[PDB]
């Protein structure tokens, strides 16, 4: 094995001497014996020249002393994959967090690896279906790329995440990563204990979504290395077994700022507000491993943050460029009997075109967009002249528009505890039947709370022949 | 007095509408001069400490 | 208070014998970080020129000094550890070029990725070539069809000049490129050379996945057999992003040298800044205006100023350059939009406020404009379309703040041509299709017609043309103009169809 | 200068762009060992503009009308390009980004130009 | 030559400094020019300095400090950037009986840019002179001169 010295350690940055000939390469995990830790991991940056290379550690760095013993393991930052990680609370170097016993896993894949090629991608974007039926005929998310999820505290962010990776599993078959880096201590306790009741994580059955730790309580290099590890549990899911893994980053904002605080601290320029110099490298590097090959897909729903409510700023111009598919769940609903908030005007996406969906469903989304589009700007009018203060077109387009818009709102399977309503799972034929059919006429004389926590044509049907009767 | 108070209401309604797109275009002039202002002020740090 | 080049490890071999090996051409890896490599040796090296490292990563040597020499390396800082041995190719930073590559999608150092194996090229190009002067170069005269209604009939744009693409993001910056090179296929499938013009998508910035499906749209509808493809995505290092603007110029000037047109798309021009400041802060630069260094307005003006339309006694090809500014927020006034706009002759200006009602693509007539567009564009469509770019701008101003007699004949006239001219995406029009529905909304044809009725009466006008009075459309496209027996003969076929 | 001194003529000195003499300087200036300045300008910006300035003005022996045009960096008069150069004309003709977009031919800004004539 | 022609050029001191000189030269005029005056005031005379500009006496001394190798300190001036000014003005200052009688008088220009008086080189040079003559461009164009 190949030893070596500590020979400098300021804070986070520790550097370490070695051999001639026997020097690492860089992003390479050093190994180093502590007391109470297992082992501190220390991923190489750079060579500085003379037998010597700078290292930055990924814990905390107190206690060590001029002329350490430093191992190195020869490759990168190793993580546990495949069936046994799901349901476990993994962390940035692959080791358990949940006191739940070691990961037995038959391979260590490293989290520092290449992208796909330009004959080994997708030639046509195609759609992934996720069950909801403001999802599925609004903004439809692409197979293989980034989804912004944009929204405030209490709107439906942790509610969202849980029923896309139970509907993705029963349809699909495909398992979810959660990988909260940057996140908070108590949001980390609160999300694992909410996934048990549910039936998302099992401890004594079969779980479905992994678990990776990613707190800010650790150093620079725990929080920028955290999306490199839990992108490499879901990247092997499409590549052996050939799944759409869907991929969690709460929240996109935390991982470019956690990119930038160890370029700086060791001896790196800063570029714009702020910013480091290698910001369009660092998030290209990580965005395009979650696309689509010839066995799988790995798609991404993180949560982007704009900084200080600046849609131009250096981490959220970088991100947005990316993203196919954005989910804004705004506050305007929420309370106003919506579930969830799910804004049908403000959430875009690239794939919703009529040669990726074709022609029937690009028909069904341009006449939702338009209805709900002329109901909004004329809701200032409706309340100063009144409601009878109309046309014959103006009155039978604001009578279609308020059903409509209750519709697309359908229960979760994992929100039955807050509604009382059962979880309704639309597929993709069936949302575009079923609103083609309301703005045509058809269910003109039904009532406006029939359509209401409901899914799909047939759903409409029986719960007005039951209101009434 | 009917005719001036429905007037009233249109002049009020276009002066609240053209100050939205006046706050708009503010906003994204001061957000663009927050950017600028850290990075000038980044900058003259880094020089200062690097002679 | 010391120095560097000699230190510990490179202090050590001069004491006994640093020979062995030739020390002109290979050296030893020192140091390695930030995208660079620190080699020591390189006497006999030039500067600019092609390296390669043990692993099989290529370099540029940019800074030679005493001792030491600064390469740079176009791939992962993983592939490059202390201690290496590195090798020069004995050239300068080069890609190939010629006929062969037409049908392939190269990178940036022109090796192929579609897998259809090697490239057959004639030659060898620089990237860093110089633009030529004034002596072997001519004025602009020969047309460019983009298909676009509301392009070819405001800001039109020809061989040998510069049309920039400014605008925001999803508001036309890309569409309008790729509408461009896919309505060359009625010229490039017949026997003119002179009016064909190979394509040159160049994709600096983009995704991996947005790459992979543009390929496959322009191969379904035969426009990827005489267009190349410079695959250049963000997840490679930031030598390969920034050498993509001077490694596609090299490739599409080996056509306008010999006699043949060429069009460049660099898209995008916003993409290209922003990789060449990540490598300059790394070697320890003045940073100017917007992060950037002194040398931003010369990497973008260099580049442009190759793509010009040549004499007759140097062949009698052009080159003609496409550059997509990405704004923010529709700053027109940014560092990297105002030296855009200084070098190229015209810019088309995308707003993201008409982009969202409806009109695509949304065409500022107020602000994009064309300085070489007048005398390089069709007779028959300039005699149709008369004062059009005025009268486009005159009413945007007059409706935005509206009834008199007078502005209600503007009104009307103004809505139903900006309809007529917002066409679909992959639905270019020729040259004789475009004649007829402009003269029709100038003339005063269309304004019994409904508003709705706009997308209705184009195309019931377009087939009816085509095999009711098949001599009218044949002789605008082949004769290019109109006398006065062809003025005649489109009026009158006009107002019959109208009252039908 | 030579046929305003040796030959005693009214020359006409047409720079354009003016303010593509300063920028060039910048950027060879972290190279020769000097120390960066405001928006990451030469410091020597008022000594090397002052020195080839002067030169082009009216003698003894002859005149030269010098009609250069200097370029707003990123439409920005509070430069140091733009500012430092306002103060060895007579008459300036500041051109607005504003008013050309209203359909002023040109864009004459009749509060920013000023003259050392209008009197 | 206006003040030759009007009786004027026979009682003042003109301190030619242009800019095509050194930074050397330029950042020593308020300097020498202060010495010239204070000979009439320590005798019994009165004496009337006039620094034009006090804008560009800054950017000289920030020149040649940067180029000695030295650390810059705000929007890339020196350390002692109101050290300078204030030190230069605190010379003219009226004496008393005993020691001759005399006075000088600091007229400094302060060459803004838009109007702004709250930059840096603006507010240092306000607040050490006694009192400040705001010369605004708006009321100036429109015929009141001055
Ligand atoms: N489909 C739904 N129907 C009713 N209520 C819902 C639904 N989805 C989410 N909610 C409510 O939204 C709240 C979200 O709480 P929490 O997860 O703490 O905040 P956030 O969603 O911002 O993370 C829950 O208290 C829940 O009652
Ligand atoms: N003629 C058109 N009709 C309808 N949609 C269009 C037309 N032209 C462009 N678009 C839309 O504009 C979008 C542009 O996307 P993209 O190229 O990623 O952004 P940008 O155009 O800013 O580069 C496309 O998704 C396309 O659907
Ligand atoms: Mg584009």
């Amino acid at each position: 094995p190949a030893s070596g010295k500590i020979r400098a350690v300021i804070g986070a940055v520790v550097d370490v001497q070695f051999e001639q000939g026997e020097l690492p390469a860089i992003l390479n995990a050093l190994t180093i014996d502590q007391g109470n830790n297992q082992k501190l991991v220390l991923e190489v940056a750079q060579h500085l020249g003379e037998n010597a290379v700078r290292a930055i550690a990924m814990d905390g760095t107190e206690g060590l002393v001029r002329g350490q013993t430093v191992v190195d393991t020869g490759a990168p930052i190793s993580v546990p994959v495949g069936r046994g990680t799901l349901g476990r609370i993994i962390n940035v170097v692959g080791e358990p967090i949940d006191e739940r016993g070691p990961i037995e896993c038959k391979q260590r894949n490293p989290i520092h690896a290449d992208p796909p090629s330009f004959v080994e991608q997708s030639t046509e974007a195609e759609v992934l279906e996720t069950g909801i039926k403001v999802v599925d005929l609004l903004a439809p998310y692409a197979r293989g790329g980034k989804i912004g999820l944009f929204g405030g505290a209490g709107v439906g962010k942790t509610v969202f995440i849980q029923e896309l990776i139970n509907n993705i599993a029963k349809a699909h078959g495909g398992f979810s990563v959660f990988t909260g880096v940057g996140e908070r201590t108590r949001e980390g306790n609160d999300l694992y204990r909410e996934m048990k009741e549910t039936g998302v994580i099992n401890l004594e059955g079969e779980s479905k979504v992994a678990l990776v730790f990613g707190q800010m309580n650790e150093p620079p290099g725990a929080r920028a290395r955290v999306a490199l590890t839990g992108l490499t549990i879901a990247e092997y899911f499409r590549d052996e077994e050939g799944q759409d893994v869907l991929l969690f980053v709460d929240n996109i904002f935390r991982f470019t700022q956690a990119g930038s605080e160890v370029s700086a601290l060791l001896g790196r320029i800063p570029s714009a507000v702020g910013y480091q110099p290698t910001l369009a490298t660092d998030m290209g590097l990580l965005q395009e491993r979650i696309t689509t090959t010839r066995k799988g897909s790995v798609t991404s729903v993180q949560a982007v943050y704009v900084p200080a409510d600046d849609l131009t700023d250096p981490a959220p111009a970088t991100t947005f460029a990316h993203l196919d598919a954005t989910t804004v769940l705004s506050r305007g609903i929420s309370e106003l009997g919506i579930y969830p908030a799910v804004d049908p005007l403000d959430s875009k996406s690239r794939l919703l075109d009529v040669s990726v969906v074709g022609q029937e469903h690009y028909d069904v989304a341009t006449g939702v967009q338009q209805t709900l589009q002329a109901y909004k700007s004329l809701q200032d009018i409706i309340a100063i002249l009144g409601m009878d203060e109309l046309s014959e077109q103006d009155k039978l387009t604001v009578e279609r528009a308020r059903k409509i818009q209750r519709f697309l709102s359908q229960p979760f399977a994992v929100a039955e505890v807050f509604t009382g309503i059962e979880g309704k799972l639309v597929r993709l034929k069936d949302t575009i039947a079923s609103f083609k059919a309301v703005l045509e006429g058809k269910y003109d004389h039904l009532p406006e709370n029939a359509f209401y926590m409901v899914g799909g044509i047939e759903d409409v049907v029986a719960k007005a022949e039951k209101i009434a009767a | 007095y009917a005719s001036e108070i429905s007037a009233r209401r249109n002049a009020m309604d276009n002066a609240s509408k053209n100050a939205g797109e006046m706050i708009n275009k503010y906003s994204i002039l001061y957000n663009r001069t927050r950017q600028a202002v850290i990075t000038n002020e980044l900058v003259d740090i880094i020089t200062g400490a690097s002679s | 208070k010391a120095a560097p080049t000699e230190v510990s490890s490179i202090l050590e071999s001069k004491i006994r014998v640093s020979d062995e090996a030739n020390l002109d051409e290979t050296g030893r890896v020192l140091s390695v970080g930030d995208g660079i490599a620190r080699v020591f040796g390189l006497n006999n090296c030039q500067a600019e020129e092609l390296v390669e490292f043990a692993s099989g990563v290529k370099g540029m040597a940019l800074n030679l000094e005493p001792g030491q020499v600064g390469i740079v390396l176009f791939g992962s800082d993983r592939e490059v550890k202390e201690g290496e041995i590195v090798k020069r190719t004995g050239k300068i930073v080069d890609v190939p070029i010629g006929p062969g590559m037409l049908g392939r999608v190269v990178d940036a150092l022109g090796n192929p990725i579609d897998g259809k194996g090697p490239i057959e090229a004639t030659g060898y190009a620089i990237a860093q070539l110089k633009a030529p002067g004034i002596l072997p170069r001519r004025s602009v005269f020969e047309p460019m069809q983009t298909g676009l209604k509301a392009v070819d009939a405001l800001v039109p744009i020809g061989r040998g000049q510069r049309e920039l693409i400014i605008g925001d993001r999803q508001t036309g910056k890309t569409a309008v490129a790729l509408d461009t090179i896919l309505n060359q296929k009625r010229w490039n499938d017949g026997n003119d050379e002179s009016k064909k013009l190979y394509c040159v998508y160049v994709a600096v910035g983009q995704k991996r996945s947005t790459v992979a499906q543009l390929v496959q749209t322009l191969e379904q509808n035969d426009a990827m057999k005489y267009s190349i493809v410079v695959a250049a995505t963000a997840s490679e290092a930031a030598p390969l992003q920034y050498l993509a603007p001077f490694t596609a110029c090299a490739i599409a000037e080996w056509f306008r040298d010999n006699g043949k047109h060429a069009l460049i798309v660099y898209d995008d021009l916003s993409k290209q800044a922003v990789a060449y400041r990540q490598l300059s802060l790394l070697l320890r630069r003045p940073p100017g205006r917007e992060a950037y260094p002194g040398d931003v307005f010369y990497l973008h003006s260099r580049l442009l100023e190759r793509a010009a339309k040549m004499s007759d006694a140097n062949g009698g090809g052009s080159l003609t350059a496409l550059p997509v500014i990405e704004t923010q927020g529709g700053d027109v006034s940014a560092y990297i939009p105002t030296n855009v706009i200084s070098i190229t002759d015209g810019q088309i200006f995308l707003e993201a406020e008409l982009f969202y009602k409806g009109i695509r693509p949304a065409i500022n007539v107020g602000l994009s404009v064309s300085r070489v567009g007048s005398a390089a564009q069709v007779k028959a469509m300039k005699q149709v379309a008369g004062s059009l770019k005025l009268f486009l701008a005159q009413y945007r101003e007059v409706a935005a703040f509206a009834l008199d007699a007078s502005t209600k004949q503007t009104l009307s006239r103004g809505e139903r041509l900006t309809q007529l001219l917002k066409q679909k995406q992959y639905s270019p029009q020729a040259s004789e299709e475009q004649v007829p529905v402009i003269y029709a909304g100038v003339n005063g044809f269309l304004d019994n017609i409904p508003i709705e009725r706009i997308p209705e009466f184009e195309e019931q006008f377009i087939a009816y043309l085509k095999a009711n009075e098949g001599d009218i459309l044949e002789a605008i496209r082949t004769k290019g103009e109109l006398s006065s027996e062809l003025l005649d003969k489109l009026k009158s076929a006009t107002e019959t169809f109208v009252a039908t």
